[PDB]
RNA sequence: GACGACGUUGAUAGGCCGGGUGUGUAAGCGCAGCGAUGCGUUGAGCUAACCGGUACUAAUGAACCGUGAGGCUUAACCUU
RNA sequence: GUAACGGGGCUAAACCAUGCACCGAAGCUGCGGCAGCGACGCUUAUGCGUUGUUGGGUAGGGGAGCGUUCUGUAAGCCUGCGAAGGUGUGCUGUGAGGCAUGCUGGAGGUAUCAGAAGUGCGAAUGCUGACAUAAGUAACGAUAAAGCGGGUGAAAAGCCCGCUCGCCGGAAGACCAAGGGUUCCUGUCCAACGUUAAUCGGGGCAGGGUGAGUCGACCCCUAAGGCGAGGCCGAAAGGCGU
RNA sequence: CCCGGCGAGGGGAGUGAAAAAGAACCUGAAACCGUGUACGUACAAGCAGUGGGAGCACGCUUAGGCGUGUGACUGCGUACC
RNA sequence: GGUUAAGCGACUAAGCGUACACGGUGGAUGCCCUGGCAGUCAGAGGCGAUGAAGGACGUGCUAAUCUGCGAUAAGCGUCGG
């Protein structure tokens, strides 16, 4: 069985998330849980949650076990955008792009 | 100072070849507490190598 | 930097009061041509 | 990034001990003078990166990556 | 930078004369197919038996067609046993195209023959919206400066309390006018706003707060100047002035 | 009901013909950005295609020597207005 | 079968390309009309010192805005439906 945990309209950029998804793609949760919470990133927090939150949902609404749990897909997927103006010299306007991104994790007995 | 052709979504993915995280390899161990922890660092309690440093 | 608008209410209101254009015949045009248009403010007076 | 040294069977770094170097007679006390000051204790006190030593502090037991005799054909050799 | 055979190399693989072979184009021939224009069989409201010949092409002229929206034919025909649109596959014509069908979609579509056009887009430093690139690069706004303990909290370098340190002090202190208009105080919240985090805020939400015979305005008086009964002047508007 | 900061955002349950109609809501095209699978690619030089063509994967097939994706090597080849 | 020598030679993908499958972003297309556009046939062609056109501030069991109304304030009297 397939369970999924979803973020969606995450204050970070898809780039940024990317680079943390990619350390824990195909690694047991067990693991996964372990270096997410040696990671230096701000995305790492994100993701630990999501992780999380699927764990639970395989053992509440599907009655899985933990310790055969593992990571099967992860993947980040751009969001909409903010837009903001920021000033700059002799009068010139800029465009200031605030990015999101929809994080979702899948955690299988298989 | 600025380009004179637009760079292709293949050269980029070059350029970030090299942008890979790496992972720690392993943590330690207490030998009293048993708890996972960085190397030469103490535990979330406050232990260090079974000595059990300064908690607070 | 000295900059070209330095307020005044009480200038304000002596230039393009109401009052101030409804004491000329080209003054009281600038109303009628406001009111056809539908402005919801005719005048700077408040 | 890399490169070199070392991790307790240890002088890698700090501290500590001795020396050197630099500055130039510390503070306290005593004596002379009305006083500013001078003199004695005294080449005194203090002293970074230097030299020679010293496990007092930090360099933890582990864990992780990397495997298990290494293709085919031909010639000369083993059995010139 | 060899750099005056394209190169390698050549004493013929150079040059002169003679001869016989072969390579070599979308030229010519062979095989199949399409179209234009001619003459012929009076063939036929014409296609052929045939028959010869032609078919690079800008400006430009002539001829024949495809598709889109709308009107009649249509109170017809197709359709919840699945319309338009979207996305694949197969077949088909010389071309613009056409036909069938899987999935998606969930209510409209339209033969034939005629009629009418806001009828076909890659370009105009075209117009509007969306999204890339440089790039996770520059930058984060005075070089007056921070250190530690405790508290709160999901989370504290930035908030609260305490002890030190540093900066201004004819201001970077205090009180007003002009201007702004609730930014003031208390409780509560952290999405957006704050160039970072935020429990904090001049941010969001709710409640509260401005008390005058003597302060200011209003009020009495007038300066520059404005308006101005009659009046004088000017095509009209209007100007000057008691 | 469960994870989470009595959050944000999600996973179940339920409503409905439909929730892949959930209020960022009919249909949901393109640019642009991702995950998975097959094949190619680290001694080879240029409008990136075209003609020839090995190997590999897969689907057929009374193996019918076919179709589809990929494209080592090789002849020719300097965009559009 | 063993040793040596010579020749020849797959398995790597940090990343990237093409194809297919499944998604995100975005709001085109189709369908829809309590809005517009152009006319025909009839009305009425003026309102105001009995205070106009247009506004300010008020008015509810009512915090805001819109509509109506005016301290008799989403209304009062009377005659009809």
């Amino acid at each position: 069985m397939e369970t999924i945990a979803k973020h969606r309209h995450a204050r970070s950029s898809a780039q940024k998330v990317r680079l943390v998804a990619d350390l824990i793609r195909g690694k047991k949760v067990s693991q996964a849980l372990d270096i997410l919470t040696y990671t230096n990133k701000k995305a790492a927090v994100l993701v630990k949650k999501v992780l999380e939150s699927a764990i639970a949902n395989a053992e509440h609404n599907d009655g899985a076990d933990i310790d055969d749990l593992k990571v099967t897909k992860i993947f980040v997927d751009e969001g909409p955008s903010m837009k903001r103006i920021m000033p700059r010299a002799k009068g010139r306007a800029d465009r200031i792009l605030k990015r999101t991104s929809h994080i979702t994790v899948v955690v299988s007995d298989r | 100072a600025v380009q004179q052709n637009k760079p292709t979504r293949s050269k980029r993915g070059m350029r970030r070849s090299h942008d890979a995280l790496t992972a720690v390899t392993s943590l330690s161990v207490d030998k009293t507490s048993g708890e996972k922890h960085l190397r030469h660092h103490i535990t979330a309690d406050g232990y260090y190598r079974g000595r059990k440093v300064i908690a607070k | 930097m000295k900059r070209t608008f330095q307020p005044s209410v009480l200038k304000r209101n002596r230039s393009h009061g109401f009052r101030a254009r409804m004491a000329t015949k080209n003054g009281r045009q600038v109303l009628a041509r406001r009111r056809a248009k539908g402005r919801a403010r005719l005048t700077v007076s408040k």
